[PDB]
């Protein structure tokens, strides 16, 4: 089916700076991002639609983060700008092939392995 | 638009309907033959439950997109009904994965089981080189 392969998670000092990119295989319709703290749930993060390039946020993250795709690299990014402490996670995308909310979980078919990201104080 | 034959297997192929959820491409590809004969602006209304198809996979305006004067209107797809209607199929095609997602499968057409099920349907993309 469809592959995807994350890079770019790193190790920063708070108000620091990263681009995660996740790589896909195939084609994707929706393609997000969420997070997962040691021990706990999935958060949705932001996504966005690879057809008409309408993004989505979380409160927690719009205003610092960007998420954006190069269909010529058919690549999904996320540009992490002001990093805070609170945003220490294992990151992870995922994408859709069917159509839905952006914001629903339920739709994401395919997903990234992972990669950490860590702000420290 | 309208697209040619050849020409829609190859978008629908690009855009990763070859084999979703065991439809092949021919499937798809009769699919929309018999329900809009290839055509993105195909509109069909129905004087029964005051409901809408639209595109070239004649969705439905009661469960799956948003028209805005449908009963029992759950817009499963997220999607405006007219964002099925332009020549860049990628949110018909979406949303066509949207309905099939379901135990029904390709058969939520009733075209399908009478033009498609047990019929030659490779013709749909032979000479296509898909």
């Amino acid at each position: 089916q469809v592959q995807l392969v994350e890079s770019g998670g790193g190790s920063v000092q708070a108000g620091g700076s990263l681009r995660l990119s996740c790589s896909a295989s195939g084609y994707t319709y929706i393609s997000g991002w969420f997070r997962q703290a040691p021990g706990k749930g999935l958060e949705w993060v932001a996504a966005i639609r690879s057809s008409d390039g309408t993004t989505y946020y979380a409160d927690s993250v719009k205003g610092r983060f960007t998420i954006s795709q190069d269909n010529a690299k058919n690549t999904v990014y996320l540009q992490m700008n002001s990093l805070k402490p609170e945003d220490t996670a294992m990151y992870y995308c995922a994408a859709t092939e069917v159509a839905g909310w952006p914001l629903d979980i339920g739709i994401y078919d395919y997903w990234g392995q992972g990669t950490q990201v860590t702000v420290s104080s | 638009k309208v697209f040619e034959r050849c020409e829609l297997a190859r978008t629908l192929k690009r855009l990763g309907m070859d084999g979703y959820r065991g439809i092949s491409l021919a499937n798809w590809m009769c699919l929309a033959k018999w329900e809009s004969g290839y055509n993105t602006r195909a509109t069909n209304y129905n004087a029964g439950d005051r409901s809408t198809d639209y595109g070239i996979f004649q969705i439905n305006s009661r469960y799956w997109c948003n028209d805005g004067k449908t009963p029992g209107a759950v817009n499963a797809c997220h999607l405006s009904c007219s964002a099925l209607l332009q020549d860049n199929i990628a949110d018909a095609v979406a949303c066509a994965k949207r309905v099939v997602r379901d135990p029904q499968g390709i058969r939520a057409w009733v075209a399908w089981r009478n033009r498609c099920q047990n019929r030659d349907v490779r013709q749909y993309v032979q000479g296509c080189g898909v």
